[PDB]
């Protein structure tokens, strides 16, 4: 389990999780606030 | 060692190559040139006549094709002359190659004129 | 107004473009049922289109001859005519989040160079230390100008240089 | 003695080596110091020969890898069936195949991408799919979404079984090397069990499920009203109502009175006229015959009993005066080298995929397929590309064998040796014939361009000027069309409409008509011959000179993949066989792009179109326009690019976006192909200085990509760009004019 | 060996077809010819300039 | 150690004949002749492509360029533990021995070799290209 | 002929010598390094300029340098 | 010069590790021209981490 957490701490897995979080956050913001251009 | 093939080491191939006029080793370069020219101009007169730009006009297709064949034979004789001037500074000499190129010019023009006289 | 541009709520090509997009959506709408899911999705599309055009007319945007919103990138002209929300507030918002990312990366690099395996902490990310620096990175402009004023933001000329210089 | 041989518990299942990147390589297990390491880690991840020298361990690794691949493919099939059941208009399409467009992908309503859900019919909105799954599912007799859902669950379960099989046969019970080396037994089991029992069980499903359901579908009865397949198995009276042969049961099979099975095992030929696909009765007879043939073929090699042939004995028996020892040593080569096997199997698998493309366009096997012009173009093009890639791969792994596994002290005066020993003659003759083909094939086009530009059309190579008719192909076509009358008496029609004959139309569209071959077809076929010969030249030269040349006498010691041997001796860039694969990849792209262009234009011009006479999609311009490059430039690319360039504001807008994106990626590749890593390394030096100035220089040192990686990135973005460009062009074109 | 190019005997002793191309390419690079001094450099550049004007 | 002589009457390895052998350079300019003595009959790899059987005793091959003889020397020296020497032969008949020109192989130091082309300085201690302008030719600053 | 030079940073590791595919370099007696060995290039007329020696040299910067010069039939690696 | 294990700073200008810091392995006490063996924790483009230097090319910093 320690080795599995080290594997999850490796670089492409963290890039995948972090870009999934960032893309989902932007997707959620563009859903609930549709089409923002200003402010 | 060299690879063995029927194509490079056949006796019929060796006799045919020894009988072709670029190989006889004791005939004159003028004679080699006129025989090679009588072969090549006679074969070269054909496709200019049959496929040239004047091929569909009567009585002038053969004239224009033979005239273009004679022009190409003149270009080939100039090519032979400058090849000899570059390469050599009996067939493989300066005087011998100049004799061979003049013989090719004469034999090629004769072969074109005999392919017309047809 | 600015640069000969009319406001979008006054512009006529803006209203023509709104009417044209509604016309295309209702020509696509008129070949289905009423309670069907394509009709529901197209009515949601028309609702979002009307809401978008109303919001852009409400925000005071400037339209041209084509009926399209134009942005003003000049701090004084934007702050004078009420257009700081389109370039000026977005550029300071971007600079805040971009310096956030850069300062958290720089603090992670300085934290992992002080061990016996900096490349190992670069390949396999130290997640508690990375989350610690990611939460502490909110005071990055204050921390950056303090590290500037102490002379510790910058390395001296112990850098790698070529033969020429 | 053929038997099961297995080692118990060789490799422990543990997450430890997941946490140690590059564990498999002694070099890469040291850790990263520069960025090059990462790339190496992914490049050498699956090169199992460079991991261990033990053939057994390598063989086990490839076995479990193959299981992983099969599990991935099963996940993919599961996905296709599930999306076909839940997010499609398949039932509506079943009720009206001629006026509903197959769609099985829907997009969510965010950021305006909702417009991609277009009006495909059936009260549905989505992206029209061109994989041909709907036609496959109708041909298989599927009628409801429930059956597709159950197929999805089944495929997912099978994927879990495949990944368990991988884990099991690597970590728990891993086969021994002498198990893997039982190639005679492997051929027997794969020819009998796989191909044989595969086509037998499929013929079973066809005869018992496909034929009645599709007979009713062609009769016109509502799919929901059609009896479920299990009722067809259960009550043989219904089977006897449709085909009275089934009344007599399996008595004519065992009593050898097979003629009474003519109701469902036919030899009609042609296409089903109300449906535009091959007769399923012909397909059933075909799979029964194929089954019996392969089950006969699978009992050829000796295993645990005296009967049966021996592969090494058949190889060592064929020796002549011209070739010396003949096929001696080839058995030893093909039972110890995975790369040789991969070369052979890739070559025939690619060629087979190209044959699949041609035979599936020419003899449409699925119902309502020939008139789904987008599906036809997509399938042909796709399988042609896959084919070409596998051929290039064959050349690659042939060369890899030549460098790593070739050992002449077991391979001495042999077929392979003599090929190596007269390679200069081989390459020089191939060289000459490539130049000859290039000059006369391309020169006719340049000649035509010049004559057309000079206002002298009577001097062109065309059907009205100087004609170059494909007399041989026309003769073969005519013979094929006249075959049912004399040389195939039991055939009611020719095997394909393209030979000649009448015209089969479905829903007002042309399914297939006779294809005529003229001067333009002559010219494109010789272009094809030229490009294929050049590709063969590059790849074959790569494999024949992989070990040595007059330039690099000891090239074998430098490996398969290496940049060069320095700027000396005039310059030795791209001397490696890998670099020959790299150039062969570009030439393969060239060849297959002209092939798919030929197919697209020829079909749209002389085959496809509506029936009122037939009005073709491009009016029949091929025969007069496909003799000049300007003709291809204007009448094909420029003319048919209208649909892609004006696809904005509609459901096809994604094809415009991917048109532009693909152009961009193609161009982006040129930076890597045209440049070199010295410049980039120095640029990175300056940037590294800038990062050092701000204390942000990474501990893993930024390095420019290697020479070979620059070439690899280059060719990959080049292929992706070009192929995706033609993809967007094709799909937008054929969907809008289809 | 051969005469062309006269400005470089290192290229004139080349037995390959590289000699013709490199004689074509290094012809107007007067700073790297055989026996070139500085006065000769400026004088040949002056003559070439007149050629450009003509 | 004395400089050995070429025996042209030395038996050659068993080889069926490649297309990658000699050309007109061997007849006009030069070709090289490699000679070794084997302990047993054994198959090796020809540098021009193909396989060949070396004889038991004196062997003799002839190649076009020098790197072919070096490649066969490296193969016979690291794979078979043999000691070959290859010569340079002209169409006159002039025979030029080399490798090992000292008799001892160049990968180990031998007393009596004169050091050639040795700059007694660092590479960073070279002059600038301005200091070597307008000599009789193109010069690099490392030539002086 | 290509210009091959040896510089005094040589540590006599013999790597360049065993990397040259042409037998151009050799090791000579010397006193400047602990190995008491120095490289030398007495046969640069046969040098093709492949730079395997430079790839094999460990020192930073290089102790063997190949300056590509005028081409001959031996330096172009021609067999014809 | 410097003792074993101490940190120096490289001032050979064409070195890869010029203006950077390494660690002394040994200093040879013969008449060798470049006796100071310095190891570096990062590799050059050749993948080498060790180089000989002179006494006036290293500064104990
Ligand atoms: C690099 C140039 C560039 C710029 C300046 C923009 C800017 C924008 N895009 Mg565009 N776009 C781009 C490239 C760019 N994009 C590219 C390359 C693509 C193709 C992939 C797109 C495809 C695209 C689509 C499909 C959409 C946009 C949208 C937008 C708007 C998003 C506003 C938002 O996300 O809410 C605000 C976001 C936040 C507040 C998140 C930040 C969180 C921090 C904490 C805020 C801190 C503030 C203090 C914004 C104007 C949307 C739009 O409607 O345009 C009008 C939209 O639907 N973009
Ligand atoms: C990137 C370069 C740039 C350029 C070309 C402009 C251009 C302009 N600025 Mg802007 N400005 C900029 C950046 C720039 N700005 C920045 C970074 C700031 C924040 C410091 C401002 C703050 C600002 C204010 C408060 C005002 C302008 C104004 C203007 C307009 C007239 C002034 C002029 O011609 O000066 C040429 C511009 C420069 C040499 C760049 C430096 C800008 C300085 C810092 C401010 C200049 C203000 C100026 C003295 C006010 C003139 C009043 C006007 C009625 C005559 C002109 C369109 C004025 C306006 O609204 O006109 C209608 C105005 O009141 N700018
Ligand atoms: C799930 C439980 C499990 C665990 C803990 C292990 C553990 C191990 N395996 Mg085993 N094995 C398993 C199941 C498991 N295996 C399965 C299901 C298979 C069949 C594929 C195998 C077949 C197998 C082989 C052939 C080998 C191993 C090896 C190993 C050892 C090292 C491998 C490693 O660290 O890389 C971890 C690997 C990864 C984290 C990558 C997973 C790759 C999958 C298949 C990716 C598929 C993704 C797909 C392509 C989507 C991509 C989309 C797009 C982004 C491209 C390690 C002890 C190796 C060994 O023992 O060497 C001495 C070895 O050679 N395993
Ligand atoms: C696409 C199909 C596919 C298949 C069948 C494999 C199969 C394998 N990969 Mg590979 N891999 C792939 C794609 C694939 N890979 C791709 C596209 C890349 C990026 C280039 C890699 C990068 C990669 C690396 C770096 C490594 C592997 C390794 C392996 C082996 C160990 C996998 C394992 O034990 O985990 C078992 C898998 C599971 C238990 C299920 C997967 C679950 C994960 C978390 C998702 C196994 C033979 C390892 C290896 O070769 O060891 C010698 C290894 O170190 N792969
Ligand atoms: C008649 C029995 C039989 C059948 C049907 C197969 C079928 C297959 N083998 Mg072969 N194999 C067999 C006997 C058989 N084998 C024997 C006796 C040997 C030893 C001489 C081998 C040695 C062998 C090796 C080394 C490899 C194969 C591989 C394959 C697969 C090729 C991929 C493909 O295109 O299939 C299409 C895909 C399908 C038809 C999917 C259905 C597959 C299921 C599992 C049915 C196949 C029957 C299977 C043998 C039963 C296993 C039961 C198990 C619980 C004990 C295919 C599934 C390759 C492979 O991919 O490994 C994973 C491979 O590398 N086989
Ligand atoms: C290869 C695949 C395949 C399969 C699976 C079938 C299957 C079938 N066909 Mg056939 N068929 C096929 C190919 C196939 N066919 C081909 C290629 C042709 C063309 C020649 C035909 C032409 C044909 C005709 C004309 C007819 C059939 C019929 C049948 C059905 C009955 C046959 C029978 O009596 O078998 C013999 C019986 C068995 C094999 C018994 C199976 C063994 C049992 C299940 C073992 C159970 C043991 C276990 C211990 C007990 C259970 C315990 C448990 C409950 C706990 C059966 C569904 C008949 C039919 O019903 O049509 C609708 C029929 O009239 N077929
Ligand atoms: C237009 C683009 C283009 C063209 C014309 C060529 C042409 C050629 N390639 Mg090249 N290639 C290309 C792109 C191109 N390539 C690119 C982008 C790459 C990078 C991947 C390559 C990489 C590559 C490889 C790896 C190989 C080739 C080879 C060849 C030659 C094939 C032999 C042949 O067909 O001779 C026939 C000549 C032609 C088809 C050229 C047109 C000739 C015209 C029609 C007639 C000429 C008469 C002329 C008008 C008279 C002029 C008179 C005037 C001077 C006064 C041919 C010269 C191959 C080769 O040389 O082996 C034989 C080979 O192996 N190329
Ligand atoms: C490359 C392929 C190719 C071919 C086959 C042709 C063919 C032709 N051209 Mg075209 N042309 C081409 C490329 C080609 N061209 C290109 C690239 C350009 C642009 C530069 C042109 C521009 C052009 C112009 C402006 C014209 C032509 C014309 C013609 C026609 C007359 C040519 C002629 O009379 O030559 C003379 C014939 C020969 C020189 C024959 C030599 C070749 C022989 C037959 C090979 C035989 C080898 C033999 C089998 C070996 C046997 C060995 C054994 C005995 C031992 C002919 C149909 C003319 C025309 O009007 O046509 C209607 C014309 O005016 N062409
Ligand atoms: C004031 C004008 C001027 C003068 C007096 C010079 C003088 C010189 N230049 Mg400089 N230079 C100039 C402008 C000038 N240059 C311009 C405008 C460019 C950008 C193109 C350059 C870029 C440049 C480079 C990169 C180099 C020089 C070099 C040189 C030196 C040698 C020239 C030589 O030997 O090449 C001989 C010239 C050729 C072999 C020309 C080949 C033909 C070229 C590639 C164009 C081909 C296109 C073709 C004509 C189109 C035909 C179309 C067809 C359909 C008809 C000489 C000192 C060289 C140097 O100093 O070396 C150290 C050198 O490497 N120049
Ligand atoms: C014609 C080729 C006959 C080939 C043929 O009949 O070979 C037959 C000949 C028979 O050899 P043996 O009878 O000794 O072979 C015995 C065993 O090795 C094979 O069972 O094979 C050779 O001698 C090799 C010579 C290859 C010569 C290569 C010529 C290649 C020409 C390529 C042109 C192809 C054009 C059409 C392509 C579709």
């Amino acid at each position: 389990m320690k080795d599995f957490t080290t594997y999850l701490s490796t670089a492409p897995v963290i890039a995948t999780i972090w870009f999934t979080f960032t893309a989902g956050l932007l997707i959620e913001i563009n859903r609930y606030f549709p089409d923002p251009l200003v402010f | 060692g060299m690879l063995e093939t029927p194509v490079t080491s056949a006796p019929i191939v060796a006799t045919y190559l020894s009988n072709l006029p670029a190989y006889r080793t004791g005939v004159a370069p003028v004679l080699r040139g006129v025989e090679i020219g009588l072969a090549h101009g006679f074969l070269l007169a054909g496709p200019f006549i049959k496929l040239g730009p004047l091929r569909n006009v009567p009585e002038t297709a053969e004239i224009a094709g033979s005239l273009s064949a004679a022009g190409l034979v003149l270009i080939l004789a100039l090519c032979l002359s400058i090849y000899g001037s570059a390469q050599f500074q009996p067939l493989f000499s300066a005087d011998g190659w100049s004799e061979f190129a003049a013989g090719f010019l004469v034999g090629g023009e004769a072969g074109v004129a005999w392919a017309y006289v047809c | 107004d600015i640069a000969g541009l009319t406001p979008c709520s006054e512009s006529k090509a803006y209203a023509k473009l709104e009417k044209k997009e509604l016309k295309t959506l209702e020509k696509r709408l008129k070949q289905y049922e009423a309670d069907s899911a394509p009709a529901v999705a197209l009515k949601a599309t028309m609702e979002r289109t009307k809401a978008r055009f109303a919001n852009y007319a409400k925000a005071g945007l400037l339209c041209g001859n084509d009926g399209l919103p134009h942005l003003i990138a000049d701090p004084g002209l934007a702050l004078k005519y009420g257009h700081a929300g389109e370039v000026f507030i977005p550029t300071f918002g971007f600079l805040y989040v971009a310096g956030y990312i850069g300062y958290v990366g720089r603090q992670y690099l300085i934290a992992v160079k002080g061990e016996a395996k900096p490349t190992d902490k670069e390949i396999i990310i130290d997640v508690p230390l990375a989350t610690k620096l990611a939460w502490q990175g909110a005071g990055w402009p204050l921390a950056a100008v303090q590290e500037l004023q102490r002379g510790t933001l910058l390395e001296k000329e112990e850098n790698i240089t070529v033969s020429p210089r | 003695k053929v038997k099961i041989a297995v080692d118990r518990n060789p490799v422990e299942t543990s997450f430890e080596k997941w946490a140690k990147p590059g564990h498999f390589s002694r070099t890469l297990s040291k850790g990263p110091n520069t960025t090059t390491w990462i790339w190496n880690l992914h490049a050498d991840a699956h090169d199992f020969d460079s991991h261990t020298s033990d053939l057994e361990e390598i063989s086990r690794k490839v076995f479990s890898a193959h299981f992983g691949q099969l599990g991935i493919i099963f996940i993919w099939l599961s996905g296709m069936y599930f999306h076909g059941a839940r997010f499609s208009n398949y039932e509506a399409w079943l009720s009206d195949p001629t006026h509903i467009k197959p769609s099985a992908q829907v997009v969510w309503p965010i950021v305006g991408q909702e417009i991609l859900n277009g009006d495909v019919g059936g009260g549905f909105q989505g992206i029209q799919i061109t994989s041909g799954f709907f036609q496959l599912w109708r041909a298989s007799g599927i009628t409801s979404e429930l059956q597709l859902y159950t197929t999805a669950i089944g495929g997912l379960v099978m994927a879990a079984a495949m990944f368990f099989a991988g884990w099991f046969h690597y970590h728990k019970a891993a086969p021994k090397l002498e198990w893997f080396q039982n190639v005679e037994s492997m051929l027997n089991h794969h020819l009998g069990g796989l191909l044989g029992l595969g086509s037998l069980a499929w013929a079973g499903h066809q005869i018992h499920v496909s034929l009645p359901v599709n007979k009713l579908l062609d009769a016109g009865v509502d799919p929901k009203e059609i009896p479920l397949p299990h009722d067809l198995l259960l009550n043989r009276a219904i089977m006897a109502d449709l085909y009275p042969s089934f009344a007599k049961g399996i008595a004519p099979f065992f009593t050898l009175n097979w003629s009474e099975y003519s109701d469902f095992l036919t030899f009609k030929g042609g296409l089903n006229p109300v449906t535009g696909g091959l007769w399923l009765s012909d397909t059933a007879h075909h799979h029964v015959a194929i089954a019996v043939l392969f089950l006969v073929a699978g009992h050829m090699y000796r295993t645990n009993w005296g009967i049966g042939h021996s592969m090494k004995e058949i190889l060592e028996a064929h020796r002549g005066p011209f070739t010396g020892e003949g096929h001696v040593g080839l058995y030893e080569i093909l039972t110890t080298s995975w790369h040789a096997q991969l070369a052979i199997n890739l070559a025939l698998f690619g060629s087979l995929s190209i044959i699949v493309a041609h035979h599936m366009y020419a003899m449409p096997p699925y119902p309502y397929l020939a008139t789904d012009y987008g599906t036809q173009l997509s399938l042909f093009t796709h399988h042609t590309w896959i084919g070409g890639f596998c051929i290039v791969g064959a050349g690659a792994h042939a060369a890899i064998f030549m460098v790593r596994d070739y050992d002449p002290t077991n391979n001495y005066n042999n077929l392979l040796d003599r090929v190596i020993r007269h390679r200069d003659a081989i390459i020089s003759h191939l060289n000459w014939v490539c130049i000859f083909l290039g000059f006369h094939s391309f020169g006719l086009y340049i000649h035509n361009d010049t004559m057309s530009a000079l206002g002298r059309p009577q001097d062109m190579f065309s059907d009205t000027a100087i004609q170059l008719q494909p007399v041989f192909a026309q003769w073969i076509q005519n013979t094929h069309f006249l075959a049912p009358q004399l040389t195939a008496p039991n055939a009611l029609a020719a095997t394909s409409l393209t030979w000649g004959g009448d015209l089969v139309a479905v829903g007002g569209k042309v399914a297939m008509m006779p294809i005529s071959l003229g001067t333009s077809d002559f010219m494109v076929h010789h272009i094809h011959a030229f490009t294929i010969h050049v590709t063969v030249l590059i790849l074959l030269k790569g494999v024949l000179f992989a070990r040595s040349s007059r330039l690099i006498p000891d090239k074998a010691n430098l490996g398969f993949r290496f940049p060069c041997d320095g700027p000396g001796r005039g310059g030795t860039c791209q001397v490696s066989a890998w670099d020959h694969v790299f150039l062969g990849l570009f030439w393969m792209y060239n060849s297959l792009s002209i092939v798919i262009f030929h197919f697209s234009w020829k079909m749209q011009s002389d085959v496809w179109g509506t029936v009122t006479g037939v009005s073709h999609i491009t009016g029949g311009n091929f025969a007069q326009s496909a003799n000049t490059i300007n003709g291809w430039l204007r009448d094909f690319l420029w003319a048919q690019s209208s649909q892609v360039i004006q696809s904005y504001g509609s459901a096809l807008s994604a094809y415009g976006l991917i048109f532009l994106g693909a152009h961009f990626v193609w161009a982006f590749s040129l930076m890597f192909l045209f440049s070199g890593r010295g410049y980039w390394q120095e640029l990175i030096e300056s940037i590294v200085w800038a990062h050092n100035k701000l204390k942000v220089a990474p501990a893993i040192q930024p390095r420019a990509l290697s020479i070979t990686q620059g070439r690899a990135v280059g060719v990959a973005h080049y292929l992706l760009g070009g192929i995706a460009t033609t993809w967007s062009f094709f799909l937008a074109r054929i969907i809008s004019v289809g | 060996h051969k005469l062309f190019p006269k400005f470089s005997q290192g290229l004139a002793q080349d037995p390959t077809t590289r000699r013709i191309w490199y004689g074509l390419a290094m012809a107007h690079d007067f700073e790297s010819h055989d026996g070139m001094t500085e006065e000769n450099l400026y004088q040949k550049i002056f003559a070439s300039h007149f050629g450009q004007l003509s | 150690w004395t400089v050995p002589t070429l025996n042209p009457d030395t038996p050659s390895p068993i080889f069926g004949g490649s297309t990658g052998g000699l050309l007109r350079k061997a007849q006009t300019e030069e070709f090289y002749v490699i000679t070794w003595e084997a302990k047993k009959e054994q198959i090796f790899e020809m540098p021009t492509g193909g396989a060949a059987i070396m004889r038991q005793g004196p062997n003799l091959l002839k190649f076009g360029k020098k790197e072919q003889c070096l490649a066969l020397t490296t193969q016979l020296r690291n794979k078979f533990k043999l000691t070959p020497c290859f010569y340079r032969v002209f169409p006159d008949g002039k025979v030029q021995y080399l490798h090992p020109a000292d008799g001892v192989y160049p990968e180990k130091v031998n007393a009596g070799r004169v050091g050639a082309n040795q700059n007694m300085r660092r590479i960073g201690q070279n002059v600038n290209p301005i200091k070597v302008k307008f000599s009789g030719r193109m010069m690099s600053p490392a030539e002086i | 002929a290509h210009i091959v030079k040896i510089y005094d940073t040589c540590i006599g590791c013999t790597q360049c010598v065993r990397a040259c595919p042409l037998d151009v370099l050799e090791m000579v007696p010397w006193d400047g390094c602990k190995a008491s060995q120095m490289a030398s290039a007495p046969r640069t007329e046969d040098c093709v300029g492949c730079k395997r020696c430079e790839t094999a040299c460990p020192t930073d910067f290089l102790s063997v340098r190949v300056y590509l010069g005028s081409e001959s039939t031996r330096s172009m690696g021609l067999s014809y | 010069g410097p003792k074993r294990g101490s940190l120096v700073k490289i001032l050979r200008p064409e070195s890869y590790w010029f203006n950077q810091v390494g660690k002394v392995v040994s200093v040879d006490q013969s008449g060798v021209r470049y006796p100071v063996v310095v190891r570096f924790e990062n590799q050059n483009y050749a993948g080498v981490t060790t180089n000989n230097y002179a006494l006036d090319e290293v500064v104990a910093a």
